[PDB]
């Protein structure tokens, strides 16, 4: 279909597949154990 | 006596440039001949430079429907507004295209404008609208109005950059209002008689 | 228990391994990326040993490590097997998925041990995936020996073995060299490493 | 709905954020590599 | 949605959250509703306690609770199901499934445009005239 093509075409122009690819490459941050052995686990509302 | 735009006509795009506070009239040109892009010439200094106008007109070769150009992709009309129309460039006979490419004149969405050797696919064809609300979408268009061109590929306004210090013009989402202006009427034409913008030569002494 | 393991639980069960599923026929010709499966491999098996999987999630991983491991070449999830060797004859909840897995493996590359060339292009064994098979077939067999009945697992237990049978060799020679002093490095039951 | 909302957005290019414009926008990884920074930032990410 | 419940089942759920009423707020805690299932019967691992008290604080109105327990209480539906299925037709006792007797499949509940039950045919793979009562239904979705 030329209108789901074209729909395509300018949703993939619109963001470049790099520009995807780097965010899914954008590291985590995991949860450490202090020297109680309390978790330190950072707030999920203010990170990645 | 209202005149109105059909199709075999030669017209020149223009557009206005605002630059430093200065109203300038600038015409889409190409050179199909070793560079398909297209550029900006100057006419409103045409006392002091004389513009380039040979290069700078367009036929409009067909005017069909939205629909009908559908369906033409699946398997002398006076100009109304909302139809598709196919732009050929006299000197190169090339056809106006959206070129899907960009030289990174800062927006990375935009898409270059410039001409394609074949008629075939959604590139070549562009989408007139009214300009102000005294006109709407059917009515036969006037040689004194300012239109607005959408490609059908990209649905990217024939948008004039500001980017750089110098002038562009792209396919981007920014709508640039286009002024159509007549250059040439085939049918109106005289065979044998001299018209504007004639290639020829002078036969002084005796023809020879 | 942390927020940060479980929403990347969900993301990886949700957006990342479906994906994987749905593009896992695409993995024919990855031999040329050894190192890169025999991790995602390792690291699909141990997220799937997890305990706080819910069973939508244990499902998902499941169905997404299935479809990876068809279509593997057969010399290529040896690793993923010395690692399943130590975890299959214990038969926990957790064991009914690594039974699928090798149940599938061995009804599909069973030309692979077999009969001598077997597959004509892609191999045979090494002698060495040949003596994990037949340990293998010997731990599960005598673990479902002196294991209680319950049905459900030796329906699912019973083509494994049939399998594993079936693909051995039947006059295989059992190595005189019996493997002296096996690294028992991540080969471990208290901590996994 | 899609086809007309992709036109709406693209119509209104204002609508993908100040790093989708086009014009200076520096794309979409390093603009979500630069709110991972304000994050962490205390003076500004809060009411300050 | 109030569809997969009925009027008739939804009164247990009431009863059961009544037993600690006081307008529902009051004590209806994570450790509190984990028990109201207790009188159902059906036993949620500890893991699906938190799982769904998160995706809707520690008090659960009724409006909650309804809403949480209406989308996972679906299930175990093929219990009843599968005396429906020998029911319907084909008392004979031949085991043959009749092409004739598929006819009463095809009527549009709210289309009444025909010519599409032919592609419910073509849409049936001959794999092995002959369909069982449970797999008709079974093998198009998932």
């Amino acid at each position: 279909k030329g209108e789901a093509i074209r729909i395509r075409s300018i949703l993939r122009s619109l963001i470049p597949l790099g520009d995807l690819v780097g965010v899914i490459s954008i590291a985590f941050q995991m949860p450490t154990i202090a020297k109680d052995g309390n978790v330190v686990e950072p707030d999920m509302s203010a990170g990645f | 006596e209202i005149q109105f735009l059909r199709t075999d006509d030669e017209v020149v795009l223009q557009c206005t440039a605002t630059i430093h506070k200065e109203q300038q009239k600038l015409c889409l040109a190409a050179e199909g001949f070793g560079n398909r892009l297209c550029f900006l010439e100057s006419t409103s200094n045409s006392k002091n430079v004389p513009p380039d106008l040979s290069i700078c007109t367009f036929v409009l070769e067909q005017s069909l429907s939205v629909r009908a150009l559908q369906e033409m992709l699946a398997n002398h009309r006076t100009l109304l507004y909302g139809h598709a129309i196919l732009l050929r460039h006299s000197y190169s006979g090339m056809y106006l295209c959206c070129l899907s490419t960009s030289r990174s004149s800062t927006d990375k969405l935009a898409f270059d404008v410039g001409l394609q050797e074949d008629t075939t696919g959604e590139a070549c064809w562009w989408t007139i609208h009214p300009a102000s609300k005294q006109r709407s979408e059917g009515e036969k268009v006037r040689v004194g109005d300012d239109l607005i061109l959408v490609s059908v590929s990209s649905e990217r306004y024939l948008h004039l950059s500001y980017g750089n210090g110098s002038l562009h013009v792209d396919a981007a989402f920014q709508q640039t209002l286009w002024s159509v202006a007549p250059i040439s009427s085939g049918s109106e034409a005289a065979q044998g008689y001299l018209i504007g913008g004639d290639v020829l030569r002078l036969l002084h002494g005796h023809m020879d | 228990a942390t927020d940060m393991a479980l929403a990347l639980n969900r993301y990886l069960c949700t957006a990342v391994l479906p994906l994987l599923t749905r593009c896992a026929p695409l993995f024919a010709g990855t031999e040329h990326h050894a190192s890169l499966i025999d991790s995602l491999l390792h690291t699909v098996y141990r997220l799937s040993k997890g305990c706080s999987l819910t069973k939508a999630q244990r499902d998902s991983i499941e169905v997404c490590l299935l479809s990876i491991c068809g279509q593997l070449r057969p010399s290529m999830m040896q690793h993923l097997l010395r690692r399943l060797v130590f975890d299959v004859p214990l038969l926990n909840e957790h064991a009914k998925m690594p039974l699928k897995l090798l149940t599938n493996h061995y009804e599909r590359c069973w030309k692979y041990y077999c009969l001598p060339g077997g597959w004509g292009n892609f191999g045979a064994a090494s002698e060495e995936e040949l003596h994990l098979s037949r340990k293998l077939f010997w731990g599960i067999f005598d673990a479902l020996s002196q294991k209680k009945y319950e049905q459900e697992l030796f329906k699912l237990a019973l083509p494994c073995l049939s399998a594993v049978a079936g693909a051995l060799p039947p006059d295989y020679m059992e190595s005189n060299y019996v493997s002296m002093m096996e690294k028992q490095s991540s080969m471990d039951s208290e901590g996994n490493f | 709905n899609a086809n007309v909302v992709v036109r709406l957005l693209i119509r209104r290019p204002e609508c993908f954020g100040p790093a989708l414009r086009g014009e200076g926008g520096n794309g979409l990884l390093a603009a979500m590599e630069e709110a991972i920074k304000i994050a962490e930032d205390p003076s500004r990410d809060g009411p300050s | 949605m109030a569809d997969q419940l009925t009027e008739e089942q939804i009164a247990e759920f009431k009863e059961a959250f009544s037993l600690f009423d006081k307008d529902g707020d009051g004590t209806i805690t994570t450790k509190e509703l984990g028990t109201v299932m207790r009188s159902l019967g059906q036993n949620p691992t500890e893991a699906e306690l938190q799982d769904m008290i998160n995706e809707v604080n520690g008090t659960i109105d009724f409006p909650e609770f309804l809403t949480m327990m209406a989308r996972k209480m679906k299930d175990t539906d093929s219990e009843e199901e599968i005396r429906e299925a020998f029911r319907v037709f084909d008392k004979d006792g031949n085991g043959y499934i009749s092409a004739a007797e598929l006819r009463h499949v095809m009527t549009n509940l709210g289309e009444k445009l025909t010519d599409e039950e032919v592609d419910e045919m073509i849409r049936e793979a001959d794999i092995d005239g002959q369909v069982n009562y449970e797999e008709f239904v079974q093998m198009m979705t998932a």
